[PDB]
């Protein structure tokens, strides 16, 4: 989707790809798309932007650019979100966590979890640090 | 030529309760004490696989599917006895009284061992040395004893029979017997009854890696006393004729053939 | 062996392949096996 | 490269090049420009090469660039191999290894109690010295560069009355001089550096305030196993012309220290104040038990730990001995010879002690089973204090331990009654930990930073030795009572129910397989006065400790998303 | 590296106990006799080396009967040689 995106870095993202509008109908060729891209900080290799144009002829748009964006955007922050969503889990934050502790706040997530899905979840595993939670829950 | 083990017959197998012996040593050779499943193949030295559960005294080695450090070397008087618990299926050894601790200290690590079809108390002796057993037909000769047994739930093997255990041994002198059909590398079958060949016994093997083989000394099965075409000639001779044929591939060189 | 003293990188390959160089004890006594010999 | 051709080049060219030599022989012309040369060595040399480097290109302008990252490379993989051999030490023997180890002490010094960048050169150090602890030794002298820093080091206790080269420097040192054991060079002007050493110990724990650490003060008894001023009239001083049968060692306290002690443990000496040098010295008497075979003097050897059993029999208060404790190891191996046949009081003094501890965690137990008020302030006065007595118990249980591996023959031989004693009141844990006293199985501090760990491990070697003086003949009632038990009849309650059983009934199988060996064996008594108490003994005992053995020994591929 | 197969064969006489060999048809010079009332057991000795070895052939000659009709009393005048499965190789 891209709906992971706030309407500030889409904004920024409008404004790159105007700034270089080629006679105001949103179309790009191959080498210039390079240079946009570069132009506010991200720096990768040539194979991806080698593949964008596989995945979408010498015509590039403003819709197929944000979408490429947000879809190599959206990766790094999924894996970047398992790591600071436990944070409020432990107490410091380091990673350790009494199990007694989660029995009476890991019910109140707001998914409305009752005591026995937590029974099964927590039984078919001391304190546990963040990674075996997420060899735990993503499977 | 090598080792002469020693065992019990095998319809004292036993499959339930609390058993012991202990054993006696003289020398400070190389002893193998333990106990063994009652499909005890001879030539082939014990512990070494599956077959028998054994202790090794010398180097303080315990073999099954292979050695392990287990233990501490002998001394003189060597009085040694095999504890067994059929019911947490579990094997210890004891030395003058005295339990020997695993590497990290456990109770002799032989633990999760199935049934099956028994156990037998065995034993075999290297070259020289000389060994006692002491199947406790009689308890006061049973030395030690009392410290272990009593409290805690054993009796020895033989506690309660009017005529002591007979035993086995292996021989080394060979004897011929027929082939088994699951050896390896050997294959044998008959040919045929055709016209033209007459009946015909051959052979076969594993030309490869894994193994390899000797000299197999084989022999057929039967004999021929010495006595104390036209239709005449035939029956009245007394003459007979067999045959063999070498194949390609096989040097006369290290083929003989004949009597015996 | 080679460059045992060049990229002073601490986050180098150096650093993490530092094990690799620890994957050598499958050879026993062996410190007579050969001569000496290069290039 | 050469070196890595396949077995088919380096078998055929070889023969296309070892044969032309062979040409090159015929008619005279010879052109010329399996030792053990050791890759290890040359490995060594390799690092020779580094080791004559080393302090030759960094401490020339370190005690005044990338060659400062094959250290943080070399040092690491040193780690490793030489903890993965570990047998060099055995046929190929060179001295070679032997000089990397001081070649590199010398690279080791220069601020042998501070330095710089990384410490884990001392734990490499650490590595090394397990490989050492004829020619033998040779060009080194590191024992007498050894009494360099140390000598003043004495005088550091009375510059406080060197920071950390009584950590580092005394870590390989400490470690060495206990490591040895197995082989011993001699003694060359090492006891000199000793003595200067032991009698500025044993005098510097008089220095207070600033007491330092009791580590090197246990590294003198590391050390303890060298040889033979306190009072080396012609042994120090008066030795300096150029080592037989001289009958004085550690005489100058042989009977005085004895009389010392027995004078420390007359007094009450409950205090830190108490010991003090003795406390970080006496433990090295110990150690005097080696080269005096066994103990010739076996009643000293029965007397010393007694005296400081009764040390350990004055009992600590609080804190107290929190790190006054870790000298047991040393106690695990002065019941060696331990011929204390004897006993009776000592063994009394082992049983009312802890007859006394199981009525002080008896008096807290209760003070726990019986308040039940609603109140959590109890926690600080019941539980915590529990604690205390707990980590006390961890310390007399690991002295008995080692005294029943050996008092075992003769005592379930013969008789018993003695061993009786001991066994009746072996209901410790029974009565705490066995007993349903979460707070006594509260050992967590003890548990971790002080499963099966003692407390009730302690009675499995006994427990034979308990049933060993039951049913002679006719148990069965036990099970009975193990029945009784097992449905919670208090205690006594069930004896009562117990002294209604019939009789014992045994007349069939086993019998004359078992009690006829009893009925040679015991001669001792046969009445109606054991009834139950000797039969309830090891009932409800074995029967929680059954218990303890017993039963004590979803979400799809998207809402599983989700929950992340 | 011979490509043909070497045939032995053996004669023995009964009343006699004189024992010959022949190689390929052609005798060979050896030859052997016995004691009255002895036995004997066909044999042969072998190192292998070959996939296939050797091959027990139970055949007769232009005159002479097999070893079928020689063991068995109620064989003993049926010239048709026989393989019963009583004949089995020992190792």
């Amino acid at each position: 989707m891209a709906d992971q995106l706030t309407e500030e870095q889409i904004a920024e993202f409008k404004e790159a790809f105007s700034l270089f509008d080629k006679d105001g109908d949103g179309t790009i060729t191959t080498k210039a798309l390079g240079t946009v891209m570069r132009s506010l900080g991200q720096n990768p290799t040539e194979a991806e932007l080698q593949d964008m144009i596989n995945e979408v002829n010498g015509t590039i748009d403003f819709p197929a650019f944000l979408t490429m964006m947000a879809r190599k955007m959206k990766d790094t922050d999924s894996e970047e979100e398992i790591r600071e969503a436990f944070r409020v889990f432990d107490k410091d934050g380091n990673g350790y966590i009494s199990a007694a502790a989660l029995r009476h706040v890991m019910t109140n997530l707001g998914e409305k979890l009752t005591d026995e899905e937590v029974d099964e979840m927590i039984r078919e595993a001391g304190q546990v640090n963040y990674e075996a939670f997420v060899q735990m829950m993503t499977a | 030529d090598r080792v002469r083990i020693f065992r019990a017959e095998k319809s004292y197998t036993v499959q339930s309760g609390r058993w012991y012996f202990e054993f006696e040593a003289v020398t400070t050779g190389e002893m193998r004490v333990g106990w063994a499943r009652p499909e005890l193949r001879p030539d082939v030295e014990l512990g070494a696989d599956e077959l028998a559960y054994v202790f090794n005294g010398h180097r303080g080695q315990r073999w099954h599917l292979g050695s392990e450090p287990f233990g501490r070397p002998w001394q003189s008087g060597d009085v040694v006895g095999c504890m067994i618990d059929l019911t947490e299926n579990t094997i210890i050894f004891t030395l003058n009284g005295e339990v020997l601790m695993s590497d990290s200290g456990s109770e002799t690590a032989f633990r999760e061992i199935e049934i099956g079809d028994g156990f037998l108390p065995v034993c075999s002796l290297g070259p020289g040395q000389v060994g006692h057993l002491n199947l406790g037909q009689d308890v006061s000769s049973l030395r030690f004893f009392a410290i272990c047994g009593l409290q805690e739930g054993f009796e020895p093997f033989a506690i309660n029979m009017q005529r002591p255990v007979t035993t086995w041994f292996s021989k080394s002198l060979p004897q011929f017997e027929p082939v088994p059909p699951e050896h390896p590398h050997y294959e044998v079958a008959r040919m045929d009854g055709t016209v033209d060949t007459p009946p015909c016994l051959r052979l076969a093997h594993r030309t490869w890696g894994s193994q390899n083989s000797l000299v197999e000394m084989l022999f057929l099965r039967l004999s021929l006393p010495v006595q104390f075409d036209d239709p005449e000639i035939i029956l009245n001779t007394t003459t007979y004729y067999y045959s063999v044929r070498v194949f390609a591939g096989q040097e006369p060189s290290c083929v003989w053939v004949g009597w015996v | 062996g080679v460059t045992s003293e060049e990229e002073l990188h601490l986050t180098r390959k150096l650093f993490w392949g530092i094990f690799d160089s620890l994957a050598h004890k499958k050879y026993d006594q062996e410190l007579y096996r050969m001569a000496m010999p290069c290039l | 490269p050469y070196d890595t051709l396949t077995a088919k080049e380096k078998a055929r060219d070889r023969e296309k090049a070892q044969e032309l030599l062979k040409f090159l022989q015929m008619n005279g012309y010879a052109v010329t420009r399996l030792d053990t040369s050791s890759i290890e060595k040359r490995f060594a040399f390799g690092f020779l090469q580094q080791l004559l480097r080393w302090m030759d290109i960094s401490q020339e302008f370190i005690a005044h660039i990338k060659f400062f990252a094959k250290i943080l490379l070399p040092l690491i993989n040193q780690y490793f191999t030489n903890h993965c051999l570990y047998f060099l030490s055995t046929p190929a023997k060179v001295l070679g290894s032997g000089g990397h180890a001081s070649n590199k002490e010398k690279e080791m010094i220069t601020s042998l109690f501070c330095k710089l960048a990384a410490l884990v050169r001392h734990r490499v150090s650490l590595f090394g010295t397990d490989a050492p602890a004829v020619a033998l030794l040779p060009v080194l002298t590191t024992l007498f560069q050894h009494i360099a820093q140390h000598q003043f080091g004495d005088d550091v206790i009375l510059d406080d009355v060197c920071s950390i080269y009584s950590l580092g420097t005394t870590k390989n040192t400490y470690v060495e001089k206990l490591r040895p054991a197995l082989g011993e060079c001699l003694a060359r002007l090492a006891a000199a550096m000793p003595v200067a050493f032991l009698e500025p110990q044993l005098n510097e724990y008089n220095a207070c305030s600033v007491y330092t650490t009791k580590s090197p003060r246990e590294r003198a008894i590391l050390g303890l196993p060298n040889s033979v001023p306190d009072i080396p009239v012609l042994d120090r001083l008066m030795a300096d012309i150029g080592a037989r049968y001289t009958e004085m060692p550690h005489v100058i306290e042989i009977t005085l220290p004895m009389l010392c002690s027995y004078l420390p443990r007359w007094w009450e000496r409950g205090p830190e104040a108490p010991p003090p040098a003795l406390p970080a010295g006496a433990p090295p008497p110990c150690t005097a038990v080696t080269s005096d075979h066994l103990n010739s003097l076996l009643g000293n050897i029965l007397r010393i730990i007694v005296n400081n059993l009764g040390i350990d029999e004055a009992t600590w208060m609080k804190r107290l001995a929190v790190f006054a404790q870790p000298i047991v190891s040393r106690a695990r191996p002065e019941l060696l010879h331990s011929h204390f046949i004897p006993t009776i009081g000592r063994l009394r003094k082992r049983a009312g002690k802890v007859v006394a501890e199981e009525e002080q965690l008896r008096l807290e137990a209760k003070a726990e089973a019986e308040e039940g008020e609603l109140l959590v302030r109890d926690e600080f006065s019941v539980l915590c204090r529990d604690l205390y007595a707990l980590y006390p118990l961890l310390i007399r249980y690991v002295d008995n331990n080692r005294a029943h591996w050996l008092t075992e023959p003769n005592a379930n031989a013969e008789e018993l009654f003695r061993m009786v004693g001991e066994i009746f009141i072996y209901w410790s844990k029974s009565h705490n930990f066995k007993r349903e006293e979460q707070n006594f199985v509260v050992q967590n501090e003890i548990n971790n930073m002080s499963v099966a760990t003692l407390k009730k491990m302690l009675p499995i070697g006994l427990n034979m030795c308990a049933p060993t003086d039951q049913d002679l003949i006719m148990l069965a009632k036990t099970r009975y009572a193990l029945k009784d038990t097992d449905e919670e009849v208090r205690e006594f309650l069930q004896n009562n129910l117990h002294l209604q059983g019939k009789v014992e009934g045994s007349p069939s199988l086993r019998w004359q397989m078992a009690l006829y060996r009893g009925l040679p064996g015991r001669e001792e008594d046969a009445d109606d006065p054991e009834k139950i108490v000797r039969r309830v003994q090891e009932v409800s005992a074995v029967l929680y400790h059954l218990e303890q053995t017993e039963h004590p020994y979803l979400l799809s591929k998207q809402r599983r998303r989700a929950v992340v | 590296i011979s490509h043909t197969d070497l045939v032995i064969g053996c004669l023995v006489d009964l009343a006699t106990g004189l024992m010959t060999f022949t190689a390929n048809g052609k005798e060979s010079n050896t030859f052997f006799q016995v004691e009255p009332n002895t036995k004997l057991f066909p044999a042969v000795f072998v190192l292998p080396t070959h996939q296939n070895v050797i091959q027990f052939e139970l055949g007769k000659q232009k005159n002479i009967m097999p070893l079928s009709a020689a063991m068995f009393l109620s064989e003993r005048k049926n010239p048709a040689p026989q393989c019963p499965p009583r004949l089995e190789v020992q190792m």
